[PDB]
């Protein structure tokens, strides 16, 4: 499918593109159309998934590059989330 | 050109891309696709600002310095139950714990 | 000392711009290979600077060391002023890593005596205290350029 759903803990549902999605190396094997992470609440699987869309548009650009935002106290929930999910 | 996007609708939020120069009429379409509802079916809002089909993104303020794909911009939707179409709700993302004391 | 700026010489007028939100700090390798820090570079700033042809530099945040871009490569070494037309080198920030750029983001919150007091798996307070290092990456550059060095390409 063109798209895939990601479910948080909380129980948002965040549908992305399938290649988006792919830049994590865990969800690209735990897709073998929707994943549930039973860990990554929805402050963080947000952030998660506007780094795939700022991955899949800047990673091949000649072009300067601004900087991902990461707010100070979503910091180490999203460095965990990272870690998991291989991005 | 590109603008970010994150179609938000109770604990359902969609993260897509689209041209500054699409209209409102075609985002109903992708969500069409992804949520199976026909554009017909579908209101599309910016802070509780009803969005004209025949608009474009670049008109209703979706513009390439606020819809960032860092900080896509959020887009209102509401379904349709029965003659009245349903009242606009976004369920808030969960809020982060108390800054460590290390930090 | 394989990876070092080569003594040519001939002067090559550079153009330093750093198109990133950090400081930068420019760093030349010597003759010798040892890496030498120049004046730091504003956000968002851009300099003329007389260099030479056939040296190497290297760019990175000078208040962290992580990693810079310049002109899409890692290293940037002058070349021959085509007609005195300056050489660009554009200083940008990379597609870090999710789990990198939060490290980056810890770092610079955390003081290193207290990383070990964040409640994280033992994996990331080791990926936490392995901070960007430019004698790391330089032995790195150094035994890739060896390594080519040995093997055909």
């Amino acid at each position: 499918m063109m798209y895939v759903k990601l479910i948080s803990s909380d129980g948002h549902e965040f549908i992305v593109k399938r290649e988006h999605a792919l830049t994590s190396g865990t969800i690209k094997a735990m897709l073998s159309n929707e994943v549930n992470f039973r860990e990554i609440p929805s402050h963080v699987l947000s952030k998660v998934c506007m780094y795939f869309t700022y991955k899949v548009r800047y990673t091949n650009s000649s072009t300067e590059i601004p900087e991902f935002p990461i707010a100070p106290e979503i910091a180490l929930e999203l460095l965990m989330a990272a870690n998991f999910l291989d991005c | 050109m590109d603008v970010f996007l994150m179609i938000r609708r109770h604990k359902t939020t969609i993260f897509t891309d689209a041209k500054e120069s699409s209209t409102v009429f075609e985002l109903k379409r992708i969500v069409e696709g992804i949520l199976k509802r026909p554009p017909d079916e579908q209101r599309l809002y910016k802070d509780d600002q009803l969005l004209d089909d025949g608009k474009t993104l670049g008109e209703c303020g979706f513009t390439s310095q606020t819809a960032r794909p860092q900080a896509p911009a959020t887009v209102g939707l509401a379904f349709r139950a029965d003659d009245t179409f349903e009242a606009l709700c976004i369920e808030p993302f969960s809020s982060p714990p108390e800054l460590p004391d290390v930090m | 000392p394989v990876l070092r700026s080569v003594n040519s010489r001939e002067p090559s007028q550079v153009i330093f711009c750093n198109r990133s939100p950090r400081v930068v700090l420019p760093v030349w390798l010597n003759f010798d290979g040892e890496p030498q820090p120049y004046p730091t570079l504003p956000p968002g700033t851009g300099r003329r600077i007389h260099s030479y042809r056939g040296h190497l530099w290297l760019f990175r945040d000078a208040g962290t060391h992580d990693g810079l871009l310049v002109n899409q490569t890692e290293l940037f070494v002058p070349s021959l002023n085509v007609d005195g037309q300056p050489i660009f080198a554009n200083i940008t920030l990379p597609v870090y890593t999710l789990k990198e750029r939060c490290l980056q983001v810890v770092r610079s919150l955390v003081k290193p005596e207290n990383y070990r007091r964040l409640d994280i798996v033992r994996s990331l307070y080791e990926d936490l205290e392995d901070h960007p290092n430019v004698q790391k990456d330089l032995e790195r550059l150094t035994q890739e350029r060896i390594a080519h060095q040995r093997m055909g390409d």
